[PDB]
RNA sequence: AUGGAGAGUUUGAUCCUGGCUCAGGAUGAACGCUGGCGGCGUGCCUAAUACAUGCAAGUCGAGCGAACGGACUGAUGUUAGCGGCGGACGGGUGAGUAACACGUGGAUAACCUACCUAUAAGACUGGGAUAACUUCGGGAAACCGGAGCUAAUACCGGAUAAUAUUUUGACGCAUGGUUCAAAAGUGAAAGACGGCUGUCACUUAUAGAUGGAUCCGCGCUGCAUUAGCUAGUUGGUAAGGUAACGGCUUACCAAGGCAACGAUGCAUAGCCGACCUGAGAGGGUGAUCGGCCACACUGGAACUGAGACACGGUCCAGACUCCUACGGGAGGCAGCAGUAGGGAAUCUUCCGCAAUGGGCGAAAGCCUGACGGAGCAACGCCGCGUGAGUGAUGAAGGUCUUCGGAUCGUAAAACUCUGUUAUUAGGGAAGAACAUAUGUGUAAGUAACUGUGCACAUCUUGACGGUACCUAAUCAGAAAGCCACGGCUAACUACGUGCCAGCAGCCGCGGUAAUACGUAGGUGGCAAGCGUUAUCCGGAAUUAUUGGGCGUAAAGCGCGCGUAGGCGGUUUUUUAAGUCUGAUGUGAAAGCCCACGGCUCAACCGUGGAGGGUCAUUGGAAACUGGAA
């Protein structure tokens, strides 16, 4: 089988082996039609943590990690 | 607007007051609270049976009867008809519709029903106005 | 029998004559009342789309909320809407039994179908309203078969319409073909019952 | 356990059946697995009855238990028979 | 192509704008007047108020001990009990819940699973009790406590045994995986049979099926006159315990975490398939049927158990109701009926396990208020009636009258005619397939047999119910009412009254000549129904995405600077998120539509399609929007 993927931004490195990442996509109006920009914030797993506040990643789900974290860090491609 | 302003600030229907809202309320005697039942009628107490005068424009002197619902709720109530038999503590089935010249009286009361008797000479509009099959 | 009332009166109201061709409509062809030898005022639109809907629905002894039900299921059938509908209500038994030439008026039919003479696919059907198709065989109940009535309308019906196979030998029918616009009555307005029904 | 059992779906007097693969504390015309076929006793003479093959002989296998008329239903196509042959 | 109607009302008159009202379709409806029948359905929406009384969960004597009791050694029962399984299903209700509760799509390499199926390996050896029973005491019951015995497939101790755990070597992050070679320690049953074995009890491993559990993306009420919310909170490190991951819990670290993309708070609400309305887009709703969830007088807790923190189980607290010899005890209809109460309003304290399903049993069988049926209610849909042919649209009588007549009216007598219905008097289905038992062969396994699976044909049985239904006679006889008639809006006259009595949805009417009030004739609309009331959609383009506007009718902020956001000049290359086009999986069933078949038709029922997604995975296209150069 296979576990979900998402790529977003780090929005938040304050915490130690956690980063939140911000995954944004887009949602259309049901009666208008119109495609909305909304965001959702993803807090992921990362023991050795390398990736630092806007740094795009690449996220991919994982068992419950606390009682929030859901995601591991998977690739770091940006530098900022 | 446009398309961007209503997707911030979707289009917003006006609400609809209804008439009769004493009939849209029940009670709850153990909890002491007002419910929301949207009855057809509602039963209630003569608690004073008088004549009223009309709106401006007519003139005629109009009965009608200040009831007390099932409800904690007071209201005004015409009787329809020639002849009615209702004085205080007179038990009355209420239903809804106003009448237009008397300002305050909202509901009517039903004829031939419980304790209160139909039109004596009704002949045609029996089912309005109570009363029965002659012969 | 649900009307059970005066097919003249209704005749008189109406423009047509319903039963009894032309026997109704030729003392008084005005309407009935106290105000009926008077003269008549116009009609508006309701009142002739109304008019033509109770031509219809009284010519056929059918009642509301059954004519609207069979001109709901004529909707639903490709073509015009306002042909299916007459072709429906002349497939009725009661109609098919009369147009047969079994009964001498529409009435009298309903009580043949009613009470169970005739036996449609030798299967005794007594519902007025039972939809025949083509290909089918309305008969007449053996018991039945030495009812004067029957037999007495049996010679002078004459015309049998092209859609319906009629056998003066026993007493069979076979609707062989779909009723089309031209054998139907022609005194109706299939496009103003269409029309009084979108309002 | 899993059983093989017919609901109900007719009206007053004109039962009919469909041969359903259900679990046994499911509701008689409640939660289901798989519909089998169909079982019409009331037919003219003969109760006309519609089995199918390959997923009836795959619950058998599987341990599903047919009840008391499925078995009668299930023989009448020789379904309990092809069972048995293969041991 | 299958689909879209308007009208009245602001003025001396007009055109706009704009609100109000009406004509349509519906309901778990209620009320008023009426009321013939049948078939399908439906029937406490309110007090998750309180409950009198009956039933709603038992079964297995082939697991086994009886004072057992007792045909005839004693068949058979369970009187009573131990033990096993079941009581976590089925049935009810929607109080709570704005939540991964529910719908849809996924994941679990973080998961449990009795019965059922299949494959293997087995089921060895001993022991001590205790129910029942007997006999003593207590206590007002409820019950409780002493002694003396007795079994079990009850319990306990050893033997042996896995892919069980520890240490060993040979991917998608936590890894998974199957070989290795050591250590500890984990079982069981008998019953009823046939000539050692068959059946069905067991134990251990595996798998399968079934049923559960958790996590995640998206979707899913109103209020901003609810703006800042949290402190196991948020992350980490250890430990614990959970079927399992995890602040799930506890210590110690750090200060974190969510929020105008609406944190939080308040109010409301079970969710969905689906239903009503609409041409559609949408809007409203969440009765009956099915899926999920939650609850069981209110509130905590655990035990037994595969599974419960358990509607007809246990303990405690509380509020009630009942008994008491005053010390103490018993109870829970939101199961089916039924009662009281509240309400406008919602039914029998019925029959049967005959079918389907469920529990238990080898089965016969037992239990089943599930269910299959009956009782009541026009509550709804559908179908049929209450009569027909000829017959003077002239009797006699009403009502008007222009006094001539007209209208009720082919309506009526009047003759013929039928029996749908109704009455009586005879036949009379289907639903029935069984299970078991009996025989007959076959297959596997057998030393062989019994036995089991399968194949066939025999015997059996029905609450409904002598009920559908059919056949004979007989009679037009026993079977129509409701509302309207000023315009919207089909249907007009006379009389009574005289801005009174009264009517009215709006425009409004009624002040001695009202088609608007009451009545009488006539008319018209429907019809076993007809109107009124209550609520939703429409009409309403009157929240305008489809589909409205802001000079004077309501509407451009008094004006800048500007942040998020929204939008963005031309060309080339690339990508493929949107976009388009396929293929898979799913969107349960029942519903809507179409077709077809069965009820005499229809309602209804059953089959087959269709349709239904901001769906997931995976190819293909590259103009546009998006990304990169």
């Amino acid at each position: 089988n296979d576990r979900k993927v998402y790529v977003g931004k780090v929005v938040s490195d304050k915490m130690d082996k956690t980063i939140t990442v911000l995954v944004e996509t887009y949602k259309t109006h049901k009666l208008y039609g119109k495609r909305v920009k909304y965001s959702k914030k993803y807090k992921t797993h990362d023991e050795n943590n390398s990736a630092k506040l806007g740094d795009i990643v690449k996220i991919q789900e994982t068992r419950p990690l606390s009682a929030t974290k859901r995601f591991r860090l998977v690739e770091i491609v940006e530098e900022s | 607007p446009t398309i961007n302003q209503l997707v911030r600030k979707p289009r917003q229907s006006k609400i609809k007051k209804s008439d009769s809202p004493a009939l849209n309320k029940g009670f709850n005697s153990k909890k002491k609270k007002f419910t929301d039942l949207n009855s057809p009628q509602k039963r209630g107490v003569c608690t004073r049976v008088g004549t009223m005068t009309p709106k401006k424009p007519n003139s005629a002197l109009r009965k009608y009867a200040r009831v007390r619902l099932s409800n904690n709720i007071e209201i005004n109530a015409y009787i329809p008809g020639i002849g009615h038999n209702l004085q205080e503590h007179s038990v009355v089935l209420v239903r809804g519709g106003r009448v237009k010249d008397l300002p305050g009286v909202r509901y009517h009361i039903v004829r031939g029903a419980l304790d209160t008797s139909g039109v004596d000479g009704r002949r045609q509009g029996r089912s309005l106005y109570g009363t029965k099959k002659p012969k | 029998a649900r009307f059970r009332g005066s097919n003249w009166k209704k005749s008189r109201r109406l423009g047509i004559s319903l039963s009894g061709t032309g026997k109704e409509l030729e003392k008084r062809p005005y309407a009935p009342g106290q105000h009926g030898p008077n003269q008549r005022k116009k009609l508006s639109e309701y009142g002739l789309q109304l008019r033509e809907k109770q031509k219809l629905r009284y010519l056929y002894g059918m009642t509301e909320r059954q004519f609207r039900n069979t001109f709901d299921i004529a909707g639903k059938k490709f073509g015009v809407h306002g042909e299916n509908f007459m072709i429906l209500l002349a497939s009725r038994l009661d109609a098919v039994v009369y147009s047969l030439g079994l009964a001498r008026t529409r009435r009298q039919a309903r009580q043949l179908v009613n009470h169970g003479h005739i036996l449609v696919d030798g299967k005794r059907v007594d519902i007025p309203s039972y939809s025949v198709k083509p290909g089918q065989t309305i008969s007449v109940r053996e018991k039945s078969q030495k009812l004067n009535i029957i037999v007495e309308s049996v010679e002078i019906n004459n015309f049998v319409p092209e859609y319906l196979n009629f056998d003066a030998d026993s007493l069979t029918g076979t609707f062989v073909r779909l009723p089309e616009r031209s054998e139907l009555p022609a005194e109706i307005n299939e496009q103003l019952i269409v029309e009084y029904y979108s309002r | 356990a899993v059983k093989i059992r017919l609901t109900r779906l007719g009206s007053k007097r004109n039962p009919f059946y469909r041969i359903v693969v259900a679990d046994a504390r499911s509701p008689r015309d409640g939660r289901i697995i798989e519909q089998i076929g169909t079982y019409n006793p009331t037919s003219a003479n003969a109760p006309e009855i519609k089995v199918d093959e390959a997923l009836a002989l795959k619950w058998l296998n599987d341990g599903a238990k047919p009840t008391d008329t499925v078995h009668n239903i299930l023989s009448k196509e020789g379904i309990m028979k092809k069972f048995d042959e293969q041991k």
